């Protein structure tokens, strides 16, 4: 009943099937901006299905020496299919997300994935008073890997990130986690290519280890936009 | 009390019990 | 489901369980946390709980007047200073960042909305003593980005717009309330971005979030002999309301205008230690000796 | 006018007092309030979240290793594993926690704890484990027939990657308090040990040793008084780029 | 009598507080209210009126030739004529306008604007333009099929000495604000351009340049928040005969 | 018509428009200003705003209590002084046009009715320190034209029908509220004629819209030793009535007495040159690079 | 509809027929000064027809390096006709006005006049702290040139000048401006020789250009005093 | 007690205000007013006489 | 609060929401 | 392009509906593999893991 999980948006699809339930953020579901809370006061573009679908990210291999991974949202989608072309061609962008990460291995396979969704992940470098740059934060669709991960790259704890929205993937009892996203803003809607709402955070609490024959065993993300507005049509930035 | 002609000059308002731990608690689905 | 709690909960009386279906054993993978009742772990009695939960409010919790601004100046004649020096004046860009207490307490939250009450407490030392001046003091709020003053007689201190307070050192502190000022709804305590569309902004900062500035300067022309003026600004949040919690600050801050890191050098709060050590994992730290 | 006269604390500023205070931007209309997500209105439901116990606060566990206790198959029956200090209050496995966290602003508090340990070997490793809450008194329980004496769960991980330990309120005062004294009767919980109930025993292509996740949370019975500067943080200088807000 | 204590900011003048205060001449009678034309009660009455925008903002254009953009025939197409900077908080084409002058002194600005150009041809004078909004993000549209991407209108001046291109209020926040930063996300509106759609296409008789004065307004959804002093005016010394009020 | 706006208004919901017939395109040369419509223009959706327009209302545009005055004096023995010294005792003509930051507001409309609060804030220098005093002084009303007082112990200060305020130092500033005092309805805050029926009388300048005098003096005795005493006089405006908005003041005040103007020497604000220069009219001044 | 119009006052009759919809002045229209308001307590004299007529000053040349014209109003109309002797022989005026102002040129001209109607235009000078003398503001039926139109004589701006009361004569569009003033004094009545409550300013914003036959362009004004009263008879002054 | 704050012109004597000020005399009553011919009730009424 | 005489003594009078911008931006009788 | 997801952990089967996209009523054969009146497109299979 919680492992069964079936997820229709657009022309794709995701059937889960060791699944633990999935997360709605702070009990929140993604809607479409109300007119009681708009701004921009042109009519904006829904494109519904061409960009609210899934759109799998590259893999990453989940290693013995491995420290995490990170997507920031929505700079690893805005190059990406149809929902990147609305991202470069409008000014503003509002959506939620419906993030589905996927990390299978055997049974004999132990490991232990925290998979958090972290709002306005602000990173810290380390031991240096300058801030990170834009090529530090603005990976896109490659994403970065976490240096410190303990203290979630910001001087704070990955112990307490369970605050955050955030599932599990123990390779035990499930193989995908599946957090949905609201839209997490002070602003109703923002420009796409300056600001991250959500950070996907994926982290080896407990390392992937065995004692059968190795095989890579990969980490995939597969993150769905969920009621994308674009505001502002212009040229493509 | 307050005698400004601004609401938000007022003292705090330390009066919302309003609890939702739910949905840091329980922001699951089933 | 959202309800008003202004005790914490009652404990009902609970009998032995022995029971083939239903379940102490959750499922933490779902991201929740478990909902296990003290009744269904131990054989409860009834306990009628009448302890308030008042003082965990976030309105109290945050509504506490804490210190953002300490500067001191030499109030004196500054004909022969150096131009790094405040010379009977000082400017600040208002933030909740410098003092670590308050910063760790708002940095506990994505977004904070509240209006800030501002006092601003005035202390002098004479630099032989002769008594101390009852000066009045002038304390200018300009917007983020607009014009400050340059010197002590300014004509920007005229305020014909800008909100100003003068106050005496012989007087109660200052207090203005500053309201909710932001462009957005909730301040950002934490911007993963950049706010320029060109790629050398500033990371992190984003100036939707800043109040404005505090131009403080005494309004007295200059005694014959010098004095030292610390101006203490303090700020209480009022009117909160907070979304989105956060893990706190465990290692200790490095700057303002970030979230960099470096730990202690040992543990505690250290960047590969966070909790002080212990010898094993059954090494009890507080063993009671008998 | 007004007959009046000063009572003491005329001129006083208290930092925790509650006063309205001059506006200093007449008609000024705040932002129109948006909904957000995730609104807290009272601490209380940030310390109820369970976040990860550092058990392993021992040197050579670094950095991430401290948030996992690895356990292994033993070769003696009923052996202890790890025990957790519960002493909310003070640093040790609970401070860097949702709950520690917040209450160490705090010198007072009530209520129950919940303990979640999550087993993270392969689904292959059975075995079973005993969690015992025993309230305080005398030293820690060090063998596994003391500790049953408390407040335990026996948990069979086999197919159950999860049990809850509640620590139940269990104190002679209405509060337990901090006073920087680990062994006052005012303040000590008690403890929590584990032990082997069976073994963990894995087949040859499981890892032989395997983690455990502990978490805690506060129960909804949970309450916290006294508010106070937190010992987490601290400074001794002024943090860098501070001087140029004033530039 | 009552006891009272005196709060923090006892005997400070703020600026803009708001108290009664005593009466210097008691009794005085005031002076009937007479009605006068041109009331205004709120700024932004003020802020509505469509006033010059000096576009031509250049050297070698001297006073009142700033007012006006000389539009002239041209021999290839699709050509740009001007651009126009959109920061009513900023210096620029828009500063001394009265929408400008009166949002220079707030901080924080929402709603649409407009703008209005006459065309001051001859009555033969024929062409065809598009003024583009573009909403802000990249670089300012050098080309006209990049700037038709965004909000234009499409003006035949022929027998229409005027069109409106309103800039629609497009920002992800409630409000923009000065920060003295012109390239900040929460301050850049964007872009005006003008483009030849056809051509500025004169007989021989008329004039073969012509001119246009642009207008801009603001429109009723436009609010101004955040009183500051305005950058516009200033002085570092006192004005003649200033001096001559104390003798 | 005329109407009540608390707000700012909404945008309704447009469609596609192609219509023969009724317009984008109005008539400037009417005077009137484009009554097009965003619904008109683009295709809009629905915005319910909830911006306030209060802090634009006039009221609160011009109730800034402004800097009008600032004089400062010896307080000391004045024998031996000179005859244009302000001995122990300054006169001031109350008028608006002194700082510039008020002076342009003020002269944003044709003509204002307001009562003037005026807020008088005193400072003390000591011209070796021993300590400042806590002085009275006296600020006298003497209307226009009027009789003022020549000496500091003058019998022009008894006040038998004029009003003064006695103030002290260490006291809050003294405040007092002047009526809207002009023998017409309004003042003029340009007049544009002379105000004598003679053709040498003042251009620019009626009486009728001077408020009056502020006869400021030190009511103690001279110290033994001398003091700067600096009298700073705030105004301001209320219960305000506006009308006929004006073009704001563009070049930089030359004199308090007229309107004369120089510009600036280079744009902005120079005479034929009111904004800055950019390079081209298809120059855009601050382009984001990417 | 908007161009058609039709002007009689009295004896005197203006149609212009390429107009461009008039101007009144604040929404307001001149009325007598009603007893509610009214201050001196004699009988007023209210000539009618005598004094409420267009009265047409002399032409000006509107030419290439123009800058600028103003009236001054009553000052302009205080030694014309019957106004000027109700004027001379009273101390108090007050009345409004209609502001006809007259430039045509062929469908081959180009040219934009800003007709602004500025109440209490107190001149300053230029480049000197001497206030305007007698001299320099009283013209008279003859007015004067701006000095410097860009700033309209007072140190602010031609640009914002439309918060004024005005028309445009655009030679394309129309070749006619008018302006409907009522009384504008913070005074019910005024003394007509040493005050001025309206300026009549008109402007090259847009300068005359053809490339046709050059001809002499005149701008005419012509201006009707409206709802004329008059208190204080005495001798001529 | 009651929070209050001390406005700008706290302590200043503005010699035009109108409060009530302690009886020096405390249950004095005053004599008996008398009908006098010739009340004054404003300065207007002796300034229309010729 | 206002405990003098004189009504002009009151403090400042921030709640006149009427406009007429109409009077300025359509000033036309068409 | 139209995707399932397909963890073959407990599940021996999916369906992939390929479903019909086409600008004609019917698709036909003509002997020419790259007509547009003919080419329904491409099935691809990926690791997703
Ligand atoms: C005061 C007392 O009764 N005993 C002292 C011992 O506790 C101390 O042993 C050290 O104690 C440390 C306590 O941990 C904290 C704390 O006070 O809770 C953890 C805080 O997060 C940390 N604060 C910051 C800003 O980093 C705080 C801080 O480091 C200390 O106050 C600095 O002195 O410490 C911790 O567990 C250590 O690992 C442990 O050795 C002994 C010294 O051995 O001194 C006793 O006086
Ligand atoms: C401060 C900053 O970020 N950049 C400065 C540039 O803006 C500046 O370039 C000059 O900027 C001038 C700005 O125009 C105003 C203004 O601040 O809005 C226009 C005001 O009306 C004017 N005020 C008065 C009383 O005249 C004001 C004033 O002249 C300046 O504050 C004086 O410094 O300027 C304007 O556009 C100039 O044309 C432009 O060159 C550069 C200098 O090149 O300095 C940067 O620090």
């Amino acid at each position: 009943s919680d492992r069964v999980l079936q997820l229709k948006l657009g022309n794709s699809a995701i059937v889960t099937q060791e699944a633990a339930n999935y997360c709605c953020a702070y009990g929140e579901w993604p809607n479409y901006l109300p007119d009681h809370e708009a701004v921009a006061i042109d009519k904006p573009t829904q494109p519904e299905t061409a960009t609210d679908r899934f759109y799998t990210l590259k893999s990453v291999k989940w290693e013995a020496g491995s420290t995490g991974w990170w997507w920031k949202l929505p700079d690893a989608l805005n190059n990406i299919g149809m929902f990147g072309q609305n991202v470069q061609h409008h000014y503003l962008y509002r959506s939620g997300f419906l993030i589905h990460v996927q990390c299978n291995a055997t049974r004999f396979h132990q490991g232990a994935l925290l998979v958090v969704a972290i709002p306005e992940h602000q990173r810290g470098a380390h031991n240096t008073n300058t801030s990170p740059g834009f090529d530090d934060i603005m990976k896109g669709e490659e994403g970065g890997t976490f240096n410190h991960p303990y203290v979630l790259d910001d001087g704070t704890s990955l112990a307490c990130a369970t605050i955050f929205p955030h599932q599990w993937i123990n390779l035990r009892t499930n193989n995908s986690a599946t957090i949905v996203l609201p839209w997490m803003n002070a602003a109703p809607m923002d420009f796409p290519l300056r600001h991250n709402q959500w950070t996907l955070a994926i982290i080896p609490v407990v390392p992937l280890g065995t004692r059968t024959m190795s095989s890579m065993v990969p980490i995939t993300v597969s993150i769905a936009p969920m009621c994308c507005e674009f505001n502002g049509l212009r040229h493509a930035i | 009390i307050n005698f400004y002609k601004d609401s938000y000059a007022a003292s705090a308002s330390k009066q919302d019990f309003s609890q939702d731990p739910s949905k840091f608690t329980e922001p699951v689905v089933e | 489901i959202e309800s008003i709690i202004k005790t914490a909960t009652d404990t009902v009386k609970s009998e032995i369980n022995a029971e083939l279906g239903v379940v102490s054993l959750n499922a933490v993978e779902t991201g929740a946390t478990s909902n296990t009742e003290p009744e269904e772990a131990i054989q409860t009695r009834t306990v009628i709980n009448q302890h308030g939960v008042s003082e965990t409010l976030v309105e109290n919790f945050l509504s506490r007047a804490a210190l953002v601004s300490k500067r001191s100046f030499e109030y004196k004649d500054h004909t022969s200073s150096a131009a790094q020096t405040d010379k009977n004046f000082f400017k600040w860009t208002i933030n909740t960042r410098s003092f670590v207490q308050l910063r760790r307490k708002l940095e506990l939250f994505t977004y904070l909305r509240f209006d800030a009450e501002i006092t601003i407490l005035t202390t002098v030392a004479v630099n032989t003593y002769m008594g101390l001046p009852n000066l009045t003091l002038q304390a200018m709020f300009v917007p983020t980005g607009a014009l400050t003053p340059e010197k002590q007689d300014s004509f920007h201190w005229q305020s014909g717009s800008n909100a100003s307070v003068f106050f005496k050192i012989s007087d109660p502190p200052a207090r203005m309330t500053i309201p909710f000022m932001c462009i957005n709804s909730a301040y950002s305590v934490f911007y993963d971005g950049f706010a320029g569309f060109e790629k050398s902004g500033l990371y992190g900062i984003n100036p939707a979030d800043t109040i404005g500035n505090l131009c403080v300067r005494i309004v007295n022309e200059h005694q014959p002999v010098g004095f030292t003026v610390t101006v203490r600004v303090y700020m209480k949040p009022k009117h909160i309301k907070a979304w989105a919690p956060r893990p706190p600050r465990t290692l200790p801050y490095m700057s303002i205008a970030n979230a960099n890191y470096k730990g202690k050098k040992r543990a505690p709060n250290a960047l590969n230690a966070i909790i002080g050590n212990r010898d094993s994992v059954k090494t009890m730290p507080h063993n009671i000796v008998t | 006018g007004v007959p009046t006269y000063l009572l003491p604390g005329s001129g006083q500023f208290l930092t925790t007092d509650d006063h309205s205070s001059a506006p200093v931007l007449p008609c000024f209309n705040p932002t129109p309030e948006m909904h957000i997500p995730g609104q807290v209105r009272n601490m209380l439901e940030v310390v109820q979240v369970e976040s990860m116990m550092e058990i392993n606060n021992t040197e050579s566990a670094v950095g991430m290793e401290r948030l996992k206790v690895d356990i292994s198959a033993l070769t003696d029956v009923d052996q202890l594993l790890f025990n957790i200090p519960l002493d909310i209050q003070l640093d040790g496995p609970l401070r860097n926690t949702l709950v520690g966290n917040i209450s160490r602003y705090y010198t007072h508090w009530s209520g129950s704890l919940e303990m979640t340990f999550m087993f993270c070997g392969s689904f292959m490793a059975t075995g079973k484990l005993i969690l015992c809450y025993t309230p305080p008194g005398g030293s820690c329980p060090t063998t596994r027939e003391t500790a049953m004496l408390g407040t335990h769960i026996v948990w069979d991980f086999g197919l159950q990657s999860s049990v809850t330990l509640i620590i139940p309120w269990i104190s002679g005062s209405h509060y337990r308090m901090f006073n920087n004294d680990a062994k006052s009767t005012n303040a000590n919980v008690g403890y929590v040990t584990c032990f082997m109930q069976t073994n963990l025993i894995v087949p040859s292509e499981s890892s032989d040793t395997c983690s455990l996740i502990g978490f805690i949370a506060a129960k909804d019975d949970f309450s916290l008084r006294l508010m106070r500067d937190s010992p987490d943080i601290g400074q001794i200088d002024h943090l860098h780029a501070a001087e140029a807000a004033y530039q």
